[PDB]
């Protein structure tokens, strides 16, 4: 707060996607189920109370009202109201929608849809504006043109949302490296030392952040302690290292560039080309440390080329220190926006309108349509 | 779903050419030489076999409600 | 969460919202009086002190005295 | 002018406040808790830079030299150690940001020299 | 004289000066509290900004 | 035009740029760059106009007034131009840069949204995304304006 | 000044063969260094528990994907060491691990970045032996097999849910206990 | 129980079947088929994996010189200024390289009257994980011996080295193994029966 | 290394391998699969265990120590989606059947409950109800708990299901 007030550090931006997480079907259902299960134990409590106050023995098989979970889950998934039916007018609506089976591209894009809980009819443009932080994560063209414009988004073709993992393996590795536990360190030592955050828990300080970052990246690139979803951000000017292992972080794969050269050499392409005979696959590409999942919060500190074959040679050096390279820049589009031929020769609203109409175009929507 | 009987634009019969085209493609013919072999000169007719997708082969995977 | 209380139940006659707090910020003293049984208590306050702190000092004096 | 800072009590470690010595007519720093007090060496109680002219260069840190997303020039050799590679960037602090002035940091470890031109 | 810092704690019906929250956590002296905030005491610009909060919680 | 913007950036970085009346230094710099890039776009469009043959069907539909404007011819043939959001060049969405593909503190034309290609030549991916950002404003304004004006 | 430290240690000599490869075994592969003998055999009391199919899946992998060797005597009584697994080098330079009827692709990847070295522990010191240049990673062939589907769980190897075999009356089990 | 034994025996029997064609890419054929066994020769030696945080090779020596030096490097525990222990990484001096090659060409393990010198290159902080630490997972290395087979061995200890923050030469004389070391080998041998 | 000339092929080879590994709805499946594998178990055991104490009736005319009941929910088991005919006969429920008969494609959830009861000063003897049934959880198609998991094209077509259907939705 002092830093911000002094102006030494810029304020945080609510629309920057590094500051956002997506609740997928998992955390959404866990949010209901937590409530229902707590209700189920409320009912076992009142039922057994009725039996045990009378000194009789309460049979739990009658105490469990099976229906609370069954009809609870079912209800909210059926209507889309994400909460207890008794208080339906207070909970979110439309979280669960009827799958659009009009055309295959509409089915695919509906399964890849993101929703911002911002109230409609809001005059503010900022939450609806295409923030730079959406590059490669969210399709820049596929959004409804109606009142929901910019609030309803769609994943880019290679956008992956982290499922999450426990931080304990990382914490153990940090504790065995030269990290001082926050409880052990002298406050005086925090001045000239980086502060390490794991899932937002400040867990220690480290004297040599550069070796730490190089080590943490090497681990992720070998898939051992650090699973590949984890994202380590090095805030140099801030002297902070933030490691995130939580769920819902939207990230995408990128090629690694160690010097002005891709780590992806012809041997990988050749093995990948044979993936029918030998089962060499994307997993081996990730495990060999050629590809990496960069997250938006981590992408603020990566220097990214667009195409290696032109942006790594030089005439007068522009960057000369790239760290990653785009696989193919067309991966920034979504499902409906990537069927457009030559979208880069079109005015962007036209691309948006085609993304909208590509979900209304008739065709064989599924092969078992006669069933 | 099934190869159209006639080219939508001009009317040339192309319904009898999908199997032949598949056989030509089973040989190493390039689709352009395949189309020339089948006698499709106008681009409207060539569009029929180049763009056709035989979905009836997928629909036949299902057991019939005899 | 919510708005802080400003009227209290007289810990002696238990009459609800019968006690009000006068805060003499000049002499640094708070005075609480039951508008029903007229019981009173006075405690030293500071600029941070709110009516809820006076009432608490009354309760702490009562809880300490009733032993 | 300088910039005055906090002073702490040796007994209770709480912050000291200025007091004029009503008798000796000098400036004393005194604890609001224990009766600890000491003679002040500065005679300045407070200062307030309205212009907010700040040596923005002092807040720059040598660790920024290894940022991969920062532009580099061999055209501006290090004034201290003569090393050719230097990273350059603007002072993004609200009052300094208006000036668009550049700041350079040497790209050589244990040199860490930061300068402005 | 101005720029007091207050924390809005959960379940606490009113804003509490952060220095009171630090004393409540057991860090009673002002030096010790500031050690958890102002990591580098060589910074008068930052310290001059916490004085109003140390004053409010005196 | 790109060389001129680079020279203005050098002058600004060297503090050789004098703040004009009312404006700040950073605002006068932005005004200077916008002026240079507007001149570039307008001049390229104008040169495009005079090169069109009398049988050109864009010209036939523009001089008739039926549909289109000379700015559309300029964007289709010569250059698309600057992409603005809320009247300013593309903002530093990331920390001090518009996209991970650019270097920090890059105020150049293509770094801040100036689309230098035409719709015939196609848009580079960075300026494709900047064009998407610029076009999104039109959609948002269309969606929000209706409810304010109907009332 | 060059500081002289004298130490007495036995030299460890190693036959590193033609190629040395780093191997991290995936969850679907394991190695048993003891010879497989049904006599004194491991008391594999998994089926004793009557495990559900996450566990029988684990048991299947435990039986089928373990690289084992055994000592067999010929009619002359000569002890011959036999392996149930073998690595095949192909004419195109690829490799595959054949374990009985199971077949696995073997991908050779050079170890970039990692400076992994082989050392031998001797007392309190370590003697260097080699630098790992390539690691081998194994993947099952025969993806058509249901075991390929199930192997995903082996990778996933805190309590976890268990899967019942769909058995029972349950609406009637509800209704009957309800009586 | 025997339902498992019967299946295990089947895998050995299936392994006895000759192989003649690739399981895919039919034009390919088997160049060599090798049984996989625990390395009966090497299993007695406790192999440990050392992972460096950065390239440990000395800057002025490249290629084969770097590999040969590192393959013969020795790592020893040392004690710091306060008495806390750390790890010193020693590389063979040029004479040691020459001596080792001489003795190997002479098929001797070591010359009994010779001493082998190694110079310290770097200090590293070390993190040791072994079978005795909870949650330790075993990494293996495979040795391919053409015409003989593929023999695998276990990496009983995993050591992770990070750059730390006395120019010492380690002079090594070889000796015979004592009973305790021989017992350690026999104990390792015992992991192959009973 | 990949020359500029070959880079256009290599780029789409890498992308195609990505889409062969991960479908288009992988984020959905993964999320749901992790909810069933972890979040449901964690939610159950993190619940506050039941502590019931009987209301003192004072019938002896004295202040009694009323009996208290303890229940702790333990392991969770989840069977495949199952349809029971009205007579209770068990059958695996095919998604397509559910779609046609308006069923809910869900799996029954069972939890081990260990009961314990402390009567006044007398001993407690925990008794347990293994695998009691808690309601049914709807399953997302093509997840690991679904019936269409790792099933080949022949199988899917045999189930009157579409091999191209991404799954990732509930019925
Ligand atoms: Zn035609
Ligand atoms: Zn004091
Ligand atoms: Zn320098």
């Amino acid at each position: 707060l002092l830093l911000a007030a002094l102006g030494r550090r810029e304020l945080d931006d609510r629309d920057h996607y590094g500051n956002k997480r997506l609740d997928l079907a998992g955390p959404l259902l866990a949010f209901l189920f937590r409530g229902m299960f707590k209700n189920l134990l409320k009912e076992v409590r009142i039922y057994a109370q009725k039996f045990i106050d009378r000194g009789k023995d309460f049979n739990l098989e009658l105490a469990i009202k099976t229906r609370i979970i069954s009809d609870g889950l079912k209800y909210s998934l059926a209507t889309g109201n994400w909460g207890d039916q008794k208080k339906a007018h207070q909970a979110r609506a439309g979280v669960s929608q009827v799958l659009n089976r009009l055309t295959f591209a509409s089915t695919l894009s509906h399964l890849r849809r993101l929703n911002s809980p911002i109230g409609r009819d809001g005059k503010l443009a900022k939450p609806r504006q295409l923030h730079n932080t959406l590059w490669g994560m969210v399709c820049p063209a596929e959004t409804p043109e109606g009142h929901a414009v910019g609030l309803v988004k769609n994943l880019a073709l290679m956008a992956y949302i982290s499922v999450g993992s426990q931080p304990s393996p990382i914490l153990e590795f940090l504790e065995e490296w030269s990290m001082e536990n926050l409880e052990e360190i002298s406050p005086a030592a925090i001045a000239d030392a980086t502060k390490i955050f794991v899932n937002g828990c400040w867990v220690g300080i480290h004297k040599d952040p550069e070796q730490l970052m190089n080590t943490l990246r090497k681990l992720r690139r070998q898939m051992d302690i650090i699973v590949s979803e984890v994202s380590m951000i090095r805030d140099i000017r801030e002297r902070e290292i933030r490691i995130y292992t939580d769920a819902g972080r939207i990230c995408r794969p990128l090629l690694i560039v160690e010097k002005q050269k891709l780590l992806l050499k012809k041997r990988h392409i050749d093995q990948l080309k044979e993936r029918e005979y030998n089962n060499y696959s994307w997993q081996d590409l990730v495990a060999s440390g050629v590809v990496e999942y960069i997250d938006t919060l981590e992408e603020e500190t990566v220097m990214l080329a667009m195409t290696p074959d032109d942006l790594q040679e030089k005439e007068v050096a522009y960057c000369s220190t790239y760290t990653h390279c785009e696989i193919h820049p067309s991966m920034i589009l979504g499902v409906c926006a990537s069927i457009i031929p030559f979208p880069d020769h079109n005015q962007s609203p036209r691309n948006t309108y085609q993304s909208a109409m590509g979900k209304q175009a008739m065709g064989v929507y599924i092969t078992n349509f006669h069933v | 779903m099934i190869i159209p009987v006639r080219c939508f634009t001009c009317g040339k019969i192309v319904g009898n050419k999908w199997e032949a085209y598949l056989g030509l493609l089973q040989a190493e013919y390039t689709e352009g030489d395949a189309l020339d072999a089948l006698g499709l000169k106008r681009y409207c007719c060539r569009r029929m076999l180049l763009a056709h997708v035989d979905l009836i082969e997928k629909l036949l995977n299902y057991a019939p409600l005899e | 969460t919510g708005t802080l209380e400003t009227q209290f139940t007289c810990p002696f006659c238990n009459h609800e919202k019968s006690c009000d707090v006068k805060m003499d910020r000049a002499r640094n003293t708070g005075v609480i009086s039951c508008t029903v049984c007229l019981e009173e208590f006075q405690t030293p306050i500071t600029y941070l002190s709110e009516p809820v702190d006076v009432y608490s000092d009354w309760i702490d004096a009562c809880e300490a005295a009733n032993q | 002018p300088g910039f005055v800072g906090i002073r702490f009590c040796q007994e209770c470690n709480n912050m000291l406040y200025p007091k004029e010595d009503k008798e000796n007519r000098i400036l004393l720093y005194a604890c609001r808790n224990c009766d600890y007090q000491q003679e002040a060496d500065n005679s300045c109680i407070y200062v307030n830079k309205i212009t907010h002219e700040v040596d923005e260069l002092t807040q720059i840190i040598a660790d920024v030299s290894q940022d991969p997303t920062l532009p580099r020039t061999e055209d501006h050799p290090c004034q201290k150690c003569g090393h050719k590679e230097a990273v350059f960037f603007q002072s993004h602090s609200a009052r300094a940001e208006d000036a668009m002035r550049l700041y350079y940091v040497c790209t050589a470890p244990h040199c860490g020299h930061r300068w402005t031109e | 004289i101005g720029q007091r810092i207050v924390a809005t704690l959960p379940y606490i019906k009113q804003e509490v000066p952060i220095i009171i929250v630090f004393r409540a956590l057991g860090f009673v002296s002002d030096r010790d509290i500031l050690e958890h905030i102002i990591y580098d005491f060589e910074d008068p610009e930052m310290m001059e900004m916490v004085k109003p909060s140390l004053d409010e919680a005196f | 035009a790109k060389q001129d913007v680079i020279e203005v950036i050098e002058k600004a970085h060297n503090n050789e740029l004098e703040p004009t009346p009312g404006n700040t230094l950073r605002q006068t710099f932005e005004n200077q760059v916008n002026r240079i890039l507007n001149d570039a776009r307008d001049k390229t469009g104008s040169s495009a106009q005079k090169s069109l043959s009398e049988y050109n069907n864009f010209k036939s539909m523009v001089v008739s007034g039926a549909k289109g404007s000379k700015i559309n011819i300029s964007q289709v043939i010569a250059v698309v131009g600057q992409q603005n959001v809320e009247g300013k060049r593309i903002p530093f969405g990331f920390k001090h840069r518009t996209l991970p593909h650019f270097i920090k503190d890059d105020y150049g034309p293509e770094s801040r949204g100036f689309v230098e290609n035409s719709y015939l030549a196609g848009l580079t991916p960075t300026e494709f995304f900047f064009h998407a950002m610029g076009g999104r404003e039109g959609l948002i304004d269309t969606a929000v304006k209706t409810a304010e004006t109907g009332y | 000044p060059e500081t002289r430290i004298e130490v007495e240690i036995p030299k460890v000599n190693t036959d590193l063969g033609n190629d040395l490869y780093f191997v991290k075994l995936p969850n679907f592969l394991s190695v048993e260094p003891r010879p497989f003998d049904p006599q004194y055999y491991e008391d594999e009391f998994e089926d004793e528990e009557m495990l559900d199919e996450e566990g029988r899946t684990r048991l299947k992998l435990k039986v089928e994907n373990t690289i084992r060797w055994r000592i067999r005597r010929d009619e002359e009584g000569n002890e011959i060491k036999e392996s149930n697994a073998r690595i095949v080098k192909w004419s195109d330079g690829s490799m595959s691990l054949h374990l009985g009827n199971e077949v696995f692709d073997v991908y050779k990847a050079p170890l970039q970045g990692d400076h992994n070295h082989l050392f031998i522990r001797q007392g309190t010191g370590l003697q260097g032996q080699a630098v790992f240049k390539t690691k081998l990673t194994f993947r099952p062939h025969s993806t058509d097999s249901a075991t390929h589907r199930k192997m995903t769980l082996s990778l996933a190897d805190t309590q976890k849910i268990r899967i019942l075999p769909m058995a029972g009356r349950d609406p009637e089990c509800q209704r009957t206990e309800m009586i | 129980r025997d339902s498992q034994i019967t299946a295990i025996e089947k895998t050995f029997e299936d392994a006895q079947k000759s192989i003649s064609q690739h399981y895919s890419k039919p034009r390919v054929t088997p160049v060599e088929v090798m049984p996989v066994f625990p390395d009966f020769k090497m299993w007695i030696n406790p192999c440990a994996q050392v992972i460096f945080d950065s390239d440990p090779a000395p800057k002025d020596t490249s290629g084969a010189a770097a590999l040969e030096m590192m393959s013969q490097a020795m790592i020893r525990g040392m004690m710091d200024e306060e008495g806390n222990q750390f790890v010193a990484y020693f590389l063979p001096v040029e004479e040691t390289l020459k001596k080792r090659k001489r003795d190997q060409e002479e098929e001797m393990d070591y010359a009994p009257d010779d001493v082998y010198d190694y110079k310290i290159a770097r200090e590293y902080n070390w993190n040791v994980k072994n079978k005795a630490s909870k949650g330790y997972e075993e990494n293996y290395f495979f040795i391919f011996r053409e015409g003989d087979g593929v023999y695998y061995n276990e990496l009983e200890t995993r050591v992770r080295l990070s750059k730390r923050r006395t120019n010492a030469l380690l002079v090594v004389k070889h000796r015979d193994m004592n009973e305790k070391e021989l017992e350690a080998q026999e104990a390792r041998k015992a992991q192959l029966e009973n | 290394e990949i020359t500029p000339d070959l880079w256009q092929e290599a780029c789409w080879i890498v992308i195609s391998s990505y889409f062969d590994e991960k479908g288009l709805v992988r984020q959905q499946l993964d999320s749901f699969d992790e909810f069933i594998q972890m979040s449901v178990q964690r939610i159950v055991e993190d619940a506050p265990p039941i502590d019931l104490q009987a209301e003192a009736q004072h019938a002896s005319g004295e202040v009694e120590e009323p009996p208290r009941y303890l229940l702790k929910f333990e392991q969770i088991y989840l069977s495949k989606p199952t349809h029971w005919e009205r007579d209770g006969a068990p059958s695996p429920m095919m998604p397509n059947e559910a779609r046609l008969r308006n069923l809910t494609y869900s799996a029954p959830l069972y939890v081990d409950i260990t009961k314990t009861v402390i009567k006044e000063g007398e001993e407690q003897l925990q008794t347990q109800h293994q695998k009691t049934f808690i309601g049914k959880i709807p399953i997302m198609l093509r997840s690991t708990y679904c019936l269409l998991n790792g099933l080949t094209d022949r199988d899917l077509c045999e189930l009157n299901e579409c091999p191209l259907d991404p799954g990732g939705y509930f019925i």
